[PDB]
């Protein structure tokens, strides 16, 4: 699966588990990213960007 | 497995800072967001092969953590890939440097500040971190920052990517060492 974090991911996009749970919406703004810890976290499996 | 190298746990996946030792006893360092939790570490992520255990953790505040080898027959080697590593030392604004992750693989930079604070957010903040401008993508957390053979830094955390370009702040490594009274070899 995918490797990121809630505070890595991007904002627009939504994060969840494997089972299908949404775990979190990312908090990184490609144009004014901010720093985040670099860890895959284990709850994130995809992401879906709403279009 | 040396410096660079995936580590799995109930935490998720980092990369291993360096391979450290106190007389005959193995560790490696890692970040501490990384340790935060974590109990054994496995080498694949089918999580079959043991590395170690937990053995400190300290963030934020700080960023470093450290786990004991349990596993034997594993080659520890004190290398970053195939760059050796000979001693550490303190970071000085100009360095060139390079960070291995098992996210990226290895990337060059600089040193571009010293002594940084940042704040993660969610009550995270981190002080006394070292700036660059080399990039790293989740997954480089824990890795290796070194100058030649000298070992400098862990991967603590950053913006941007390996694609367009970022920014790196590193726990700097002499700090861990001393609080474990390892070192590198
Ligand atoms: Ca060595």
């Amino acid at each position: 699966p995918i490797c990121t974090n809630c505070c890595a991911g991007y904002k627009g996009c939504n994060y969840y588990s494997a089972n299908g749970a949404f775990i979190c919406e990312g908090q990184s703004d490609p144009k004014k990213p901010k720093a985040c810890p670099l860890n895959c976290d284990p709850h994130i499996a995809y992401s879906k960007c709403p279009r | 497995i040396s410096g660079g190298d995936a580590i799995y746990s109930s935490t998720g996946r980092c990369s291993l800072g360096f391979n450290v030792r106190s007389g005959s006893t193995y560790y490696f360092l890692t970040a501490g967001h990384c340790t935060d939790g974590a109990t054994t570490w496995w080498a694949n992520s089918a999580r079959t092969t043991v590395l170690g255990t937990t053995s400190g953790s300290s963030f934020p505040n700080n960023d470093y953590g450290i786990v004991r080898y349990t596993n034997t027959t594993i080659p520890k080697d004190g290398t970053v890939g195939g760059q050796d590593i000979t001693s550490a030392a303190n970071a000085t604004v100009g360095m060139a440097v390079t960070r291995r992750g098992s996210t990226t693989g290895t990337h060059s930079g600089s040193v571009t500040a010293l002594n940084a604070t940042v704040n993660y957010g969610g009550g995270d903040v981190v002080y006394g971190m070292i700036r660059t401008n080399v990039c790293a993508e989740p997954g480089d957390s824990g890795g290796p920052l070194y100058s030649g053979t000298r070992a400098i830094g862990l991967t603590s955390g950053g913006s941007g990517n390996c694609s367009s370009g970022g920014t790196t702040f590193f726990q700097p490594v002499t700090e861990a060492l001393v609080a474990y009274g390892v070192s590198v070899y």
